[PDB]
């Protein structure tokens, strides 16, 4: 197996060109290695009982040496994480990478689902009013089939076997990714990096000398930022809400989901239809998968540069990225009127654009 | 998450002994409500305004808890400045 | 339902990047907490151990921790008892179930304060503000009997009654009793009990973060080292031009 | 310390691989369990949940839940509360707390009887032993108040009086009553209660076995029909000989 | 684990019925104790062979807990043969 | 990963003479994959609790559909695991397999350690007297060296920390026999396997008509006895008193470890000194590791022929087995005199007739 990290990571052979932005695939699987880490060593203190999940989490903090690191570590970097893919999705957005580095952007679509549900397990697991509510929330919202839900639960409601049962599986998930990570770049070195120019090019350099040491800087800045917002808190990234225990017959008066949630809570806001909404998903999550096999929807031969720099018009991924920015605003705000209004505008134009990236 | 969170260039007053050691058994807040009544002045106007114009209509409905809620807030976020230079 | 008010920012000593807890507020914060506040709040995840070396003298807290009885148990004929409390027993509580409490209140639950300033937004300056607002009704509102108005609690309408009182309390001390004083020092005291560690975070943070960034800097140098290698090179095609 | 001796097979009607538990029996022994030993044991893990459909008709099962007072609550008040039991509660139990048991038993704790037969060796044929095991001191030996012989309890001294006693109890089927009767009722209804799914188990295995025996002939023919063909093989070096 | 194990090949008896609907309010141990006291005669010559050796000795320490042992014991496995024909 | 199924498991040939005696490896391993199933699906219901794991485990058997069948499968497919692993081993020993499978060997060797250590840890989560005091022992047996004991347990006594992190490590530590087993496989097919006779031949058979059958039938065997016992209760594998609730201050007046445990049991028993105790342990096992150098230990050229038919000499194996066996027997009696001096008997016999393999 070191024959085979020497062809990879040692003599594997690139562009000159590839600048930072070619570096984001890398910061994420370090956080993934990361997160295993505090992840295992959190479950060697953690409790799997709705009477007393809440103290246990209480207990690592107050009594526990270096008890409080592990935790605020596990909690930010999750925030990096999905920082981390949405750059490294939209880079190839921008580039059009899917254009022959086909089941490789499959592959990612796959990939994000599973860090979706692995993120969204994991916040349930601290047992605080957010939690409970979110878990009722999400689990009602798949309930068109008769039974799913009770038997999903585990129960008519929110209960402790749901709790051990999203423990478990909130321990499994990450390794299937790590399994489908390994699919991921097998696809990938199949064919080959593209350039920031988008163009093919004999000028190629070896990796070890001259791309590892931008992998090795930009890992550093990651390490830095990560543990300055976990050792001071600068940003108010999680709400203060899940802070107080459940109450199965209150609601909390203001709700707010983690960040990397406010925009599909922002559509979960506006569309007057459930099902409408659910289908609002489904459709987009179709939609960029459909960019898979874009070179066929077409006659003309295709290319790569997209001619974006200087250009009045743009292009479709910065509208889309804007207007995602918008919802993640509205998501944020109380439910009235002219957000709703908004929102609507906001929610076209984020359907749209996504629909036209097609129509070369 | 965190009891708080880090605020950037904060000032931290230096305590203004009381010019009699009998000064601050009242509350010093009375001393900095003045200054802010006066700085707050249209926010009073609006209230006695809205106060007038309800207890005209004679249809039996109205209030003017907003326009109250915007002056006492402006009176607070006026005192705060220097209140923490009167405490120990 | 409405967006409510965001409070102003106290310049309470912690709120910067390099400092501490101020302990002597701690102290009187605490003080306040237990002639006052204990009468109605608990906060079930504090022990007197958290107390000795971070707050007070040791010998102060078991003298504390007596004042107390706390009931023990079962003894040889399997009948519980009481006892004076220790250094290992936690905070006691004024009501025995969530019930007995709403009972007591009118029908609201006085929350538990052992995270309260990690538990609302803005915290400690929420706290300071809400401790301020108590107001006379404004033109056209009227609130039922044992129910208040605040300028600072959402929606103006609160089940606390009016919370302090000049001299209602006294400091060792010498500092001079008053609402404001009072207000200070025990929103200092359960902004430190909110997390107690926080010092510990702090000062480990300062030592972290400046390694790595000096780290940084010879990284970002070893990059460029290799960088200008072939930034700097030369590829002519047909024949050579300079050497 | 000594090695115990090992007490007879008694042909309970269950300790075969093709019957299920004796329901009148387990009934009766139920009735057993309530008017005597439940005076000083417990059940924790039961339910009258346990008992409808598989021992007692429904009815009859709420009303014995209905004989006992157990306690709920909180109530507005924030006060605990006694009711009639219901379904849906565990069995009663008549000491509050280990300590007391011991306080009331010179200092032996009565051990909880859902899982008894599961918890000692040879099970129920021990059991109905012990029930008879009680007699007068040999020659050489004495024992201390409150403490009885009995030639199946290891050591020989028993903690437990004298069990039973002729017409202690009545049966509603009409069975006469004795202390062995009630020795083979007692640890019929314990054995059950020690698993409620032991039918169901012994049930499926049936089916299972038999099913997975029929493959296992099935693939045993394909086997041999592989083995066959390079069993009967031949192979000549030079020359054929055969054909 | 298990609350029991199986055992192969047991017998199962036939309930005799009572001659006398009285007859079973006495216990029929009673009437199967004679015959295994009889059958289990050795164990009682060894412990009153040990009670009188246990007086005699004069020395003042000894038991015949032992002998008594097998000797229950022995009339025990002797009675649990018949003991289930005469229950229901 | 197809063409490497069809290489090892479809094309690859065999001598003709392997007969059932080569077959235990598959059954292992297939115990492997089951008692994983089985294992994460009991997972799913179990608490890590000390004041509640044991009413956990009754919950499942009492008011779980199916809930009795899932443990009582785990239970007692772990005997089968043991049972099948010592005839496995043994099989070699008689083989004298590791002549030429010296890395198979130790990998072997690896893989029975990780085994041992992965039912050790199962055995304390239903946590009763049986699982509370054996803990106890067995760490108390490593202490010589300072605080590592109250590290390894978290506390000054066994603990619901201990618990916890037991649990962790009994979920974690099957999956790395998985990859060991690769491991495992990898050294076997490097070389091939021995026969029966101990000759080289090349009258070799393809596998998958031939010995895939004997497998599959073999297989149908086990899943059956698995069944059999598991439904109906044949055999008292397991002591009673694991029944019974732990109680800190009062042991348990008869012990039995489960059986693939008594022999170590007897040799705790018999030795004066706690230190030899533990050093036999350790001897016994670095003397089965010297086994796979063997052919370095003498300068006479080696074959596999051990001639062990028809001779009344026997064989130095056959003489371990009859030991062992007699210390499981002597293991499980009470500690006597005359059980001690047979134990000292048998343990002598133990440890030279393992001594003794190297003098050829
Ligand atoms: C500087 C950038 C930093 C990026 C950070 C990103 C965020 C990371 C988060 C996660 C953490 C990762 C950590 C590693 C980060 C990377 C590090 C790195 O190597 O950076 C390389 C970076 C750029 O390298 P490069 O080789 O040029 O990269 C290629 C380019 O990208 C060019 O590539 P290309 O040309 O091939 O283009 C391909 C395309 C590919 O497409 C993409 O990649 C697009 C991706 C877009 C993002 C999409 C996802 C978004 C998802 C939503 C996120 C929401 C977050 C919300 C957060 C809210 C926060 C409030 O990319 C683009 O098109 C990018 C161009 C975008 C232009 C946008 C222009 C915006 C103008 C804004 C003006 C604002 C004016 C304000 C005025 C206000 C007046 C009041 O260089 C540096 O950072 C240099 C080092 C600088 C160090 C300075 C340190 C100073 C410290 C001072 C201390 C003072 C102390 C004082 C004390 C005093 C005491 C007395
Ligand atoms: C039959 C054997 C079965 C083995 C089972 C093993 C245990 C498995 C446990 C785990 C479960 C696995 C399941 C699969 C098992 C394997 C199945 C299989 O394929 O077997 C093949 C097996 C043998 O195949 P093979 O091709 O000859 O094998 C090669 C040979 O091994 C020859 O190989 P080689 O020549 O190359 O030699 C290499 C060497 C390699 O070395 C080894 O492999 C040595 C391994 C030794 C074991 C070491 C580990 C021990 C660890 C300690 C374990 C302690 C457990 C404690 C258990 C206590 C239980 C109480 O092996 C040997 O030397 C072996 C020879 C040993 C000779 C020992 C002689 C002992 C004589 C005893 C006489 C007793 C007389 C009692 C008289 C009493 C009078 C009162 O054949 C069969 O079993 C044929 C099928 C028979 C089916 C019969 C079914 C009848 C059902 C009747 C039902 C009636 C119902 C009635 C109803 C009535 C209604 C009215
Ligand atoms: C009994 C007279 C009390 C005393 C003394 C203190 N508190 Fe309390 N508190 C009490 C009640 C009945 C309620 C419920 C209010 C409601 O609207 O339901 C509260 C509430 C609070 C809150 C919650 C504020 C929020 O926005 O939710 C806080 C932060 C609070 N109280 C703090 C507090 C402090 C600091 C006290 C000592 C100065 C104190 N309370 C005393 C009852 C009583
Ligand atoms: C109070 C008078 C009791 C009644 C009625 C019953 N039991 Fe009990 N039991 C009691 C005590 C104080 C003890 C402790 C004995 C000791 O030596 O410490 C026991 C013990 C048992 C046991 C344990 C036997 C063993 O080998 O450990 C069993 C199996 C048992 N008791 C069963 C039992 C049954 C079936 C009863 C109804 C017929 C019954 N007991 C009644 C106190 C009392
Ligand atoms: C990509 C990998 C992972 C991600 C993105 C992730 C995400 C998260 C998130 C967002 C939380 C919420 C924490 C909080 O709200 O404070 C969490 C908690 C938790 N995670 Fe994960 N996790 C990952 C891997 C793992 C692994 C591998 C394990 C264990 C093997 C694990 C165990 C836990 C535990 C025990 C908690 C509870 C934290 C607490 O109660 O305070 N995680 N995780
Ligand atoms: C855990 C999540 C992911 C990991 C660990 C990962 C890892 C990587 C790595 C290491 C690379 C090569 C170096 C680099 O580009 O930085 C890469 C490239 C790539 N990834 Fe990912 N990735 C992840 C998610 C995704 C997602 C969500 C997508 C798409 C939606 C995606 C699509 C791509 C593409 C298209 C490339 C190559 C682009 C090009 O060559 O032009 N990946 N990935
Ligand atoms: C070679 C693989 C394994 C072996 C030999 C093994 C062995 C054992 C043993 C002997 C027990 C004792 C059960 C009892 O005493 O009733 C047990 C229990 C248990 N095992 Fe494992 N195990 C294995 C794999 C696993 C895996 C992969 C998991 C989970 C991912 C797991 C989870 C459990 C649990 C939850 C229990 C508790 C059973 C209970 O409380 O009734 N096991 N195991
Ligand atoms: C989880 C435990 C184990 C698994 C899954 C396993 C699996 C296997 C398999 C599939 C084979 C080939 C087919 C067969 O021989 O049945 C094999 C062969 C072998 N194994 Fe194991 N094994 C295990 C444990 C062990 C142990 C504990 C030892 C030695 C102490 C060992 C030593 C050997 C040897 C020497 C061979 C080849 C013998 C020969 O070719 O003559 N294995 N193993
Ligand atoms: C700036 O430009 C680039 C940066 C690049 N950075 C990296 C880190 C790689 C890379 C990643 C993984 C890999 O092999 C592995 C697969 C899977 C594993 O598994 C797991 F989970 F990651 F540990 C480990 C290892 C081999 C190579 C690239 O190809 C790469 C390519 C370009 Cl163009
Ligand atoms: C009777 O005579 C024989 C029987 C034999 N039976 C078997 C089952 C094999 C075998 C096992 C595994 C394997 O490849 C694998 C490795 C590891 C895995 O991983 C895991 F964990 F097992 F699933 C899976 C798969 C390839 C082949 C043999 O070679 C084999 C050889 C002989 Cl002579
Ligand atoms: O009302 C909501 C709500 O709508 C969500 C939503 C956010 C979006 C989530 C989500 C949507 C789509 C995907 Cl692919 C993944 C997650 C589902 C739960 C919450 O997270 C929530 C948490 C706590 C209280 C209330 C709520
Ligand atoms: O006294 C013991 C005892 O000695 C062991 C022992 C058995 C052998 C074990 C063992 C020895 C060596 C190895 Cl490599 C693996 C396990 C360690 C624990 C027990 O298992 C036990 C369980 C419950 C109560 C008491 C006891």
């Amino acid at each position: 197996f070191m024959s085979l990290f020497r062809a990879h990571l040692v003599f594997y052979r690139c562009a000159l060109n590839l600048n930072s932005s070619y570096n984001f695939g890398f910061l994420v699987a370090m956080t993934f290695v990361l997160q295993i880490i505090t992840g295992i060593t959190l479950a060697f203190r953690y409790t799997s009982e709705a009477s007393c999940a809440f103290a246990s989490v209480q207990h690592l903090v107050r009594e526990v040496a270096a008890g409080w690191e592990f935790r605020m570590l596990h909690a930010t970097t999750a925030s990096f994480v999905f920082l981390c893919i949405l750059i490294h999705m939209t880079r190839g957005l921008y580039n059009w990478s899917y254009s022959y580095l086909t089941t490789a952007w499959m592959s990612g679509l796959v990939l994000y689902l599973l860090t979706i549900a692995t993120a969204f397990l994991g916040y349930v697991l601290p047992w605080g009013q957010m939690s409970f509510w979110g878990a009722t929330v999400i689990t009602n919202l798949l309930s068109p089939i008769p039974y799913l839900v009770p038997w999903l639960l585990g129960g008519y409601y929110v209960s402790d076997v749901t709790l051990k049962r999203f423990f478990v599986l909130h321990f499994i998930l990450p390794f299937i990714g790590c399994i489908i990570i390994v699919l991921h770049i097998f696809y990938l070195h199949l064919n080959g990096s593209s350039n920031p120019a988008g163009i093919d090019t004999a000028l190629k350099v070896a990796f070890y000398p001259h791309m590892l040491m931008t992998d090795a800087k930009c890992l550093s800045y990651l390490i830095g930022l990560i543990f300055l917002q976990a050792a001071f808190g600068l940003m108010e990234l999680s709400h203060p809400d899940n802070s107080i225990p459940v109450n199965r017959f209150v609601t909390p008066l203001h709700i707010v989901p983690e960040w990397y949630f406010l925009a599909y809570y922002a559509v979960l806001k506006v569309i007057p239809s459930k099902t409408g909404g659910l289908l609002v998903f489904m459709s987009s999550l179709i939609n960029l998968g459909l960019l898979s096999e874009i070179r066929a929807l077409n006659t003309r031969m295709l290319i790569r540069q997209q001619f974006m720099t200087r250009n009045v018009v743009s292009g479709w991924v910065i509208i889309w990225v804007y207007s995602m920015i918008f919802l993640i605003i509205i998501g944020s705000a109380i439910p009235q009127a002219t957000y709703i209004l908004y929102g609507r505008l906001a929610t076209i134009l984020y359907l749209t654009t996504g629909l036209v990236l097609c129509l070369y | 998450s965190y009891p708080y969170y880090c605020e950037f260039f904060v000032k931290f007053p230096n305590y203004i002994p009381p010019k009699d050691p009998a000064e601050r058994l009242v509350d010093p807040r009375q001393k900095l409500e003045p200054g802010c009544t006066a700085r707050c002045s249209l926010w009073v106007n609006e209230y006695d305004a809205c106060t007038k114009r309800v207890r005209a209509r004679t249809d039996n409905k109205g209030n003017c808890s907003g326009q109250y809620e915007e002056l006492h807030v402006c009176i607070d976020r006026c005192v705060a400045k220097d209140i923490f230079k009167y405490l120990k | 339902e409405k967006e409510p008010p965001h409070p102003p920012s106290y310049p309470f000593w912690f709120k910067s990047l390099f400092h501490s807890h101020d302990i002597p507020s701690v102290r009187r914060g605490y003080e306040v907490y237990r002639k006052v506040c204990a009468t109605c709040h608990s906060m079930e995840q504090l022990h007197f151990r958290h107390l000795v070396g971070e707050v007070l003298p040791e010998k102060r807290v078991k003298q504390i921790a007596a004042e107390y009885d706390v009931t023990d148990g079962p003894n040889d004929q399997g009948e519980m008892y009481t006892r004076p409390g220790i250094l290992g027993d936690a905070f006691p509580s004024p009501y025995p179930n969530e019930e007995a409490a709403r009972y007591a209140n009118g029908g609201a639950y006085p929350p538990d304060l052992s995270l309260i300033t990690a538990a609302r937004h803005f915290g400690p300056d929420y706290l300071m503000a809400l401790l301020g607002g108590y107001r006379d009704p404004p033109e056209g509102v009227e609130l039922r009997p044992g129910l208040y108005w605040n300028v600072w609690f959402p929606g103006n309408a609160i089940a606390m009654p009016p919370p302090l009182m000049d001299e209602m309390i006294d400091y060792e001390d010498g500092t001079p009793c008053n609402i404001s004083q009072m207000s200070k020092d025990v929103v200092n005291f359960l902004t430190w009990a909110t997390e107690p560690t926080a010092d510990e975070r702090k000062l480990y943070g300062l030592k972290c973060v400046s390694a790595i960034a000096i780290g940084t800097v010879l990284m970002t140098l070893w990059w460029r080292f290799y960088w200008a290698m072939y930034a700097t090179r030369r590829i002519d095609f047909g024949k050579l031009k300079y050497l």
